[PDB]
RNA sequence: GUCUCGAGCCCUAGACAGCCGGGAGGUGAGCUUAGAAGCAGCUACCCUCUAAGAAAAGCGUAACAGCUUACCGGCCGAGGU
């Protein structure tokens, strides 16, 4: 099979061995494409991806290829946003960006601050009970996004009744 | 070829003697 | 606006209760003009656009209640 | 998990899925009940507008409200089940 992506006129996508770079007004992210007899190459304006094979998982690889390139398309114009709301009910959760690191001291009135490092070139900006993550790579956003909310988790206690933490309110 | 797309054919070009497809396909007619 | 169909029909029917079971247990009986009166209040209240069709409509709560027609 | 072979049905008169829009009136059916208005129970389950839309398939409420299934329309476009 073949399947043709034509890429958008504000971005211009190059592609050497296993990687493919894409850079958009929104930035560049870079990523290696390497599956069993899966060619993907820059054919001008369009990315191609192709093999000889056609059986299950095969298939399944073109399509995360897709998908994944596709994404990049979208993250270096339009980027990745993620929206989190931090809720509280007794302990004031203070949640800071320090650094390339996002730190929340006081969780449910714990004297150790809890922390995560961000991942790549996202952007994590709070305006009070809200936090919006941001970048051109959609693994790295995500993940930043999620290892916040993970940041949270408690398996100590009943979770219905001990809901501190902050959440994913908008995903992209 | 059910039956119920040829008679809506037929009662919407009765309408127009007196799915965007059947209308279309009514307007070829 | 008007009132409801249920308790039009109950007036001119001379009875108050339906059946538990219609068609099966005839409560009342309407004529064809008691209906007929019955489409002229529910003028607003119905979507028809011929008194035809207006008839119709209530006289589809009355068979489900045992209002026999005559 | 994956490969191979067969049968039936649906599909460019646009299928399968997804997304958007519509999901309307008589009427909150009758009964039971202080109340029950799709959705406690019993019975019936009828016709209008229409391209659709149950006397309501599943949650939800003290009962309403609210959220969707059926059903129809659009977007899309190739196989789908
Ligand atoms: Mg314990």
């Amino acid at each position: 099979p073949r399947v043709e992506l034509e890429i958008p006129e504000d971005v211009d996508a190059e592609q050497d061995h296993l990687d493919i770079t894409v850079e958009g007004d929104n930035g560049s992210v870079t990523r290696r494409l390497w599956y069993p007899d899966i060619d993907v190459s820059v054919d001008g304006d369009t990315v191609v991806i192709e093999s000889d094979e056609d059986n299950a998982k095969t298939m399944s690889t073109i399509g995360t290829f897709q998908s994944h390139i596709e994404n990049m398309f979208h993250g270096v114009t339009e980027g990745w946003e993620y929206g989190m709301e931090v809720f509280y009910s007794h302990f004031p959760m203070q949640v800071n960006v320090e650094g390339d690191e996002v730190v929340i001291e006081n969780f449910l009135g714990e004297k150790a601050p809890r922390r995560t490092t961000i991942h790549g070139d996202t952007d994590v900006e709070i305006d009070g009970e809200e936090l919006t993550v941001s970048g051109p790579d959609i693994e790295a956003v995500g993940q930043t996004a999620a290892d916040i909310e993970q940041l949270t988790r408690i398996n100590d206690k009943d979770v219905r009744v001990f809901q501190d933490g902050v959440y994913i309110t908008r995903k992209p | 070829i059910p039956e119920w797309k040829q008679e809506e054919v037929d009662a919407i070009v009765e309408m127009i003697e007196s799915r965007n497809t059947l209308l279309e396909r009514a307007l070829d007619d | 606006g008007v009132p409801p169909t249920a308790e039009l029909i109950k007036d001119e029917a001379g009875f108050e209760t339906g059946s538990g079971e219609p068609q099966e247990d005839f409560v009342a009986d309407l004529s064809v003009d008691q209906v007929k009166q019955i489409a002229e209040q529910k003028h607003p209240d119905l979507l028809s656009y011929d008194l035809t069709n207006a008839a119709k409509e209530v006289v589809g709560t009355c068979t489900s209640l045992g209002v026999t027609i005559e």
